RNA sequence: GUAGUUGGCGGGUUAAAGGCCCGCCAAGCCGAAGACGGGUAGGGGCGGUGAGAGCCGCGAGCCCCGAGAUGGGCACUGAGACAAGGGCCCAGGCCCUACGGGGUGCAGCAGGCGCGAAUACUCCGCAAUGCGGGCAACCGCGACGGGGCUACCCCGAGUGCCGGGCGAAGAGCCCGGCUUUUGCCCGGUCUAAAAAGCCGGGAGAAUAAGCGGGGGGCAAGUCUGGUGUCAGCCGCCGCGGUAAUACCAGCUCCGCGAGUGGUCGGGGUGUUUACUGGGCUUAAAGCGCCCGUAGCCGGCCCGGCAAGUCGCUCCUGAAAUCCCCGGGCUCAACCCGGGGGCCGGGGGCGAUACUGCCGGGCUAGGGGGCGGGAGAGGCCGCCGGUACUCCGGGGGUAGGGGCGAAAUCCGUUAAUCCCCGGAGGACCACCAGUGGCGAAAGCGGGCGGCCAGAACGCGCCCGACGGUGAGGGGCGAAAGCCGGGGGAGCAAAGGGGAUUAGAUACCCCUGUAGUCCCGGCCGUAAACGAUGCGGGCUAGCUGUCGGUCGGGCUUAGGGCCCGGCCGGUGGCGAAGGGAAACCGUUAAGCCCGCCGCCUGGGGAGUACGGCCGCAAGGCUGAAACUUAAAGGAAUUGGCGGGGGGGCACCACAAGGGGUGAAGCUU
RNA sequence: GUGGGGGGACGAGCAGGGGGCUCCCAAGGGGGGUGAAGUCGUAACAAGGUAGCCGUAGGGGAACCUGCGGCUGGAUCACC
């Protein structure tokens, strides 16, 4: 039984990137998936994102730019604080200048850089590098 | 170590097999893992010059299958100990 | 064969219970929790004990080695148990006499069990009548 | 088994010939470190 | 499990609420989210260890709370005790006595005995810090303060410096010079007084280094003597049995040093407890299979809340301890001053992405359907196929049967073989397949009836109804057990004939349970894919099975061929994975859930307890002790009463001469 | 202020059973296991000389043998 669409979509993207495909189709989807893809595209890891209106909830076709070295959804969705962002940073990312964590906050889903800029915390979602 | 991917018998997706009795034997195994070698068989071979086309003498031939366990199949030379590379070769067992 | 097991965000107590269940597979944890050392050890958890020497004995070294390691039989004062204690050092047995009070001490070796080629000896003599056998052997002291 | 016995205890120690040894006093830590520096770092 | 137990009502008592206690009334209360029972333990601040998560309690000493004063009870006074140096009683000790009586229990500060591996002076002062009393001055205080003893923890130093010679560049000795920390003596200061400390003065190189080790790990000797698998070393690996770098000694070197070692316990070690972060095909490890309770985990969209979550703020989380900063002791250790933390509780104000709750709406997962097919799926009934055994009769003599060889055995009351009839029990040959069905066990003749479960096709219905599942269940080969029926063939046990040194086996003849059916029990298996169940993603090529769609043909058939999808079932094999064998869209890959199991070997699937069983037994399941490996996959060889090939008068075949017997030489 | 009898709550102690959890002691066993190699065979490893192993039942100086079903971890990855 399908449980987490976010982890499903992220691992599908990782499998397509490992196979060196140009585009990955993501079904089922939700707004969390859309905002995560938006953050990835903003940081350049994911290319163009096309919506498809099939009757069964919608699909996302994502273009891959050869930029991902490893992707994945942090599960469980740990509540993290602004002072606690840095240890999760070192836990999931290589190098202090490489990669980003994705966080869901009360002002919306953003990267760990934007969360540290806003001086907020939230729920960890995924990592990219 | 697991010799063969077959388990030594091409049994198929089932739990138990009907199983048969060995000839010259009775150790035997199920329907798979047994040898079923077939021979042409006819009574009184090459008398067809002195019979058949003499008198009226109409003879009959009867294809006959013999079932052997692994021990007898090795014993009468119907099975050899092939090398590891040749273990996966598909050859017929001399009819 | 997939996904540890209780990984949920509200599976903390279940994960703790599951991890606590499998600590009893560890011999060290079970021994420490059940107090087997303080039940079955002749020393009863002490680093050393006292005893009275009863007879002098010689154990045979293990198969590849050829030797008669010389020990004594010591009866512990606090429990009364009689145990074989190795007497180390060349000529160390000659400083030991029957009915002599001795200080019995763990022989070393892996996990407090027997040493290298001596079979089934867990203790050794450190003191004889209040004077250390090392000092007696080295001549720094004389046995009283 | 072995040809050892309890009657043979201390045999080699009692049998070795006694050679008197020279008196010796060890160094203090500063002098020892001086000696090691002199003999190892130097010639 | 509980029976004043849980609650209610009315009272008593109390300083005060309360089953605190009492009278009546009801059956309630706790429990697998683990009652009850047992075990261990005073709780906290805190401490050790690790880079950290974490683990441990050395959770002894210091501070806060608790309890106790030989065990068990009960009271007086008083604001306060059911009172450690106050009282009364029982118990159990002990001391004094003039025998009538009295006192006493150090878990107060010293001190003694005892126990144990294991331990301080029967010292000095109320000067500091405080307290009780007093208007006060003052008084008292084994609190507290001070020293003593003690390898208690941390800090700073000495056991000489300089040059020369001999020595080896070393140690050490000698020579010439310098210094006095330190040790010793004196004064001041200090001290409640002392001691010590500090200042100053005197002689003086003068007073001061050990512990462990040198075969690898692991820094340091293949130098010398002794011993000779003895004595001894040895955490592990390993030395020693004549030439020992490993033992005993000398010399010499190494490590740390006022310390250095031995044994224990904790942490590291250890990704061997795995949240970070392990593994379960074969190394230990998937329950034999399935149903499902709690729990954990759960589709999409919209609206409300703001519980989790996040931000800020406040009241807090005693002090000491810990981290940072400044300052003061000669620096230091340490003390003083400021900030932080001390992982938490609560209040206020905010945010709404995610989780949760509430409401409405969906169809993607799930369930229920309709249609044509597929299937050894099941239960029940009826029927057949040959084979077989036996029986009756007819033919025809004398053998048959068995084996490597036989023999037991069957046969002259006619056997084996052939024919004509009857009876009985099992099985369902070929077709037939890594073919099908089923959760597993398992299911193979035909027809019929009654059921079940899937796949395929679908603009059918409901609208998340789902996953997994501790505990709890139900099904579950063979053998076996209980009772009844049946019994052809086979056949444990048993009998006999052989073989062998033996043969209580392997071969032959025979033979009973059993195998079959009915009802029940058993509940195990190499119950295996040694591979838990659910879902998603990730090259392909190829055989086959079911359905379906497109084209072609047509044994005009429910048929055949090619191509696509869906769903099974095999083979090879991308990426990836693995110790490797190997897995590889039927994963052992990349992920998301939940359950079960593993933590070196032996002891040991043992002992005890419990439960289950008619019994056999089954399930669950240790420790003591012992051990340094047990183990997996693969490589080379060696070997084989496995296979294949080649060769040889130190092999054979075809031959010739011989030796082995006599006498003699050797 | 008292001295008798009785009732009441608390409640030691001594008499006793009841149970449990512990711990020792015992003539004798009872299955076991470690040594060092002593006897008897040769059960496993090679188609280990009767292929092996699993459960079960019977039998036997003993390793073990036999019956039934199962597995290959077989010495067969292979009919026509
Ligand atoms: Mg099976
Ligand atoms: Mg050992
Ligand atoms: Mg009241
Ligand atoms: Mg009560
Ligand atoms: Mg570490
Ligand atoms: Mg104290
Ligand atoms: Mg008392
Ligand atoms: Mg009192
Ligand atoms: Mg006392
Ligand atoms: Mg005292
Ligand atoms: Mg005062
Ligand atoms: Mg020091
Ligand atoms: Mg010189
Ligand atoms: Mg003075
Ligand atoms: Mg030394
Ligand atoms: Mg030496
Ligand atoms: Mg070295
Ligand atoms: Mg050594
Ligand atoms: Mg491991
Ligand atoms: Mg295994
Ligand atoms: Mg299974
Ligand atoms: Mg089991
Ligand atoms: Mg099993
Ligand atoms: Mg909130
Ligand atoms: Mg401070
Ligand atoms: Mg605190
Ligand atoms: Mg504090
Ligand atoms: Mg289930
Ligand atoms: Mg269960
Ligand atoms: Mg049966
Ligand atoms: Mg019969
Ligand atoms: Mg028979
Ligand atoms: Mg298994
Ligand atoms: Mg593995
Ligand atoms: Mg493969
Ligand atoms: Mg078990
Ligand atoms: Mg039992
Ligand atoms: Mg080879
Ligand atoms: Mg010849
Ligand atoms: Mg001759
Ligand atoms: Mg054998
Ligand atoms: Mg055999
Ligand atoms: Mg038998
Ligand atoms: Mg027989
Ligand atoms: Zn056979």
């Amino acid at each position: 039984v399908m449980l987490d669409l976010l982890s499903n979509a992220l691992t599908a993207i990782k499998n397509a990137e490992a196979m060196g495909k140009r585009q990955v189709v993501i079904w089922p989807v939700n707004k969390l998936i859309y905002y995560t893809l938006r953050v990835l595209q903003r940081y350049g890891y994911v290319g163009e994102i096309e919506y498809i209106d099939d009757g069964r909830g919608g699909k996302y076709v994502v273009q891959l730019l050869g930029k991902i070295n490893d992707i994945g959804a942090i599960r469980p969705r740990f509540p993290v604080k602004y002072r606690e962002i840095v240890e999760w940073e070192q836990k999931y990312l290589p190098a202090r200048q490489i990669g980003i964590l994705v966080i869901s906050t009360s002002q919306g889903v953003m990267s760990h850089l934007e969360a540290k800029e806003k001086k907020i915390g939230g729920v960890l979602l995924a990592y990219v590098y | 170590p697991k010799k063969r991917k077959n388990r030594g018998r091409k049994k198929g997706d089932k739990g138990r097999e009907p199983y048969v009795y060995c000839d010259n034997c009775g150790k035997v195994v199920p329907r798979s893992k047994a040898i079923r070698l077939t021979v042409p068989y006819s009574p009184v071979p090459p008398d067809l010059a002195r019979e058949l086309e003499k008198q009226g003498a109409i003879i009959s031939r009867y294809l006959v299958t013999k079932t052997y366990c692994i021990n007898c199949a090795v014993f009468f030379g119907i099975i050899k100990v092939r090398p590891r590379e040749e273990r996966k070769k598909r050859v017929p067992l001399q009819q | 064969p997939g996904k540890k097991s209780p990984y949920g965000l509200f599976a903390g107590g279940k994960l703790k219970k599951k991890r606590q269940k499998f600590r009893w597979n560890d011999v060290t944890y079970k021994r420490r929790m059940l107090g087997l050392a303080e039940k079955y050890d002749p020393l009863e958890g002490a680093p050393m004990a006292r005893g009275i020497v009863l007879e002098k004995v010689g154990v045979e070294a293990r198969k590849p080695n050829a030797a008669v390691r010389k020990c004594v039989r010591v009866q512990l004062v606090k429990n009364g148990k009689v145990v074989t204690a190795f007497v180390p050092y060349d000529g160390g047995l000659n400083y030991i006499n029957e009915h002599d009070e001795v200080i019995i001490e763990r022989i070393g070796g892996p996990e407090g069990k027997s040493l290298g080629d001596i079979p089934g000896v867990r203790f050794k003599v450190v003191k004889v009548n209040g004077v250390s056998l090392w000092a007696i052997w080295r001549g720094k002291k004389q046995k009283p | 088994p072995s040809h050892g016995s309890l009657t043979k205890a201390g045999k080699v120690r009692n049998q070795t010939p006694k050679i008197p040894a020279k008196p010796r006093k060890n160094l203090t830590p500063r002098r020892r470190n001086i000696r090691n520096y002199k003999r190892r770092v130097l010639y």
